């Protein structure tokens, strides 16, 4: 089997160079392609034969390949080229994309907005309660969220879901859900959740009560 | 540009076969190489294999061979994949590219098709209101719980409110059922002047549900 | 075989 090997993350500060390696073993040898896959996208080409670039594919975008790897090189990143990417080459008759790398392009640290979101009477009818948290527009990613029902730490009984990057902002937004009975729900008050981030001095609770 | 427009997101049972097509509009199949890829939820791109209509030869990846089937209407300049003996590690968007003969990169690529292999019944949404019980800002959104298989597409205002909204990655439960969040943050003077309804369809499912998120 | 040069360059 060949094998092409991408680093899995590579970050960029704005207007700096970041530069994607695609290691394989006779690499230099071969003709060399690489293809731009933005969140829910298909994938676009952005060089081909090691260092061609498409028509509609901005100057700032090269390629080279030597020896055992190839890299694609972008001048000036932009919000505009947060995106996985991929390599790919042909060995023993067959077209081979490389391991793929999430580019992530730097902004400033930003706080995320909370808010806490009791279940619906629609669906407390149903037997189930779904308490959601959202954590809004923050970078970087790293955040966490902290489920507190009557001031008990809760465990188990929440998940998570986190967008890519954003196009435009660079930021990114957290979803958490917190699914009880409609029995355990009704035996308790104070639902909360309790968030902590790089751009907080403290962490930020967001609560309500129940009925 | 020549589009590439593939068939809709399927369910299909584990060994049954699958057959996704390409529909060239506004070009042509014919001198040029079409190859299908794959991509698993969170996965890398899987070159499957490629066909030359007009030489009418195919090449398919050793791991592949055997098992898939890619085939071309000239009358329709529409190209066809056929994936046998489904399997779960099948699901996949498959995607559909045409390229240069003589040249193996890929400068036309179709939207993809969702193509999900499970035993699993179909089954569609609830849609709960997600509304405040916050100084400038507001968020509101809807909670679509208990589905499969994915996908699920959710839009505000029959689409035209796209600035601010937020669709989350769908999580899977421990019940083996699909929930996703879809969010969108407003001036909070907005919540009793303005109306934010969420529409929610499913297709595998043949469900549409217009939901609107008051405070 | 050289069918295989439809799919692919040699560099």
């Amino acid at each position: 089997s060949y094998v092409l090997t991408q680093p899995p993350s590579v970050s960029v500060s704005p207007g700096q160079t970041a530069r994607i390696t695609c290691s394989g073993d006779k690499l230099g040898d071969k003709y060399a392609s690489w293809y731009q896959q933005k969140p829910g996208q298909s994938p676009v080409l952005v060089i081909y034969q090691d260092n061609k670039r498409p028509s509609e594919i901005p100057a700032r975008f090269s390629g080279s390949n030597s020896g055992n790897t190839a890299t694609l090189t972008i001048s000036g990143a932009q919000a505009m080229d947060e995106a996985d990417y991929y390599c790919q080459a042909w060995d023993s008759n067959t077209g081979v994309f490389g391991t793929g790398t999430k580019l992530t392009v730097l902004r400033t640290v930003a706080a995320p907005s909370v808010f806490i979101f009791p279940p619906s009477d629609e669906q407390l009818k149903s037997g189930t309660a779904s308490v959601v948290c959202l954590l809004n527009n923050f970078y970087p990613r790293e955040a966490k969220v902290q489920w507190k029902v009557d001031n008990a730490l809760q465990s188990g009984n929440s998940q998570e879901s986190v967008t890519e990057q954003d196009s435009k902002d660079s930021t990114y937004s957290l979803s958490s859900t917190l699914t009880l009975s409609k029995a355990d729900y009704e035996k308790h008050k104070v639902y909360a959740c309790e968030v902590t981030h790089q751009g907080l001095s403290s962490p930020v609770t967001k609560s309500f009560n129940r009925g | 540009q020549v589009t590439l427009k593939e068939s809709g997101a399927e369910v299909k049972k584990p060994g049954s076969s699958v057959k996704v097509s390409c529909e060239a509009s506004g070009g042509t199949l014919s001198n040029y190489v079409i190859t299908w890829v794959r991509q698993a939820p969170g996965q890398g791109l899987e070159w499957m294999g490629g066909f030359i209509p007009t030489f009418r030869t195919a090449m398919y990846a050793q791991g592949f061979q055997g098992r898939v089937t890619i085939t071309a209407d000239e009358s329709t300049s529409i190209a066809y994949m056929e994936l046998t003996n489904l399997r779960s590690e099948d699901t996949a968007v498959y995607y559909c590219a045409r390229g240069p003969l003589s040249r193996g990169y890929y400068d036309y690529w179709g939207q993809g098709t969702l193509v999900t292999v499970s035993s699993a019944s179909t089954k569609g949404p609830s849609v709960f209101p997600l509304a405040p019980s916050s100084g400038g800002t507001a968020a509101l959104g809807c909670l679509v719980k208990d589905y499969f298989p994915e996908p699920v597409t959710v839009s505000w205002n029959s689409g035209a409110l796209t600035s601010g909204v937020h669709t989350f990655p769908a999580v899977l439960q421990s019940s083996g059922l699909y929930s996703l969040s879809s969010v969108v943050t407003v001036p909070s003077s907005s919540l009793g002047t303005q109306t934010y309804i969420c529409n929610v369809n499913h297709k595998p499912s043949n469900t549409k549900v217009d939901k609107k998120a008051e405070p | 075989g050289w069918l295989a040069g439809l799919f692919y360059q040699h560099k």
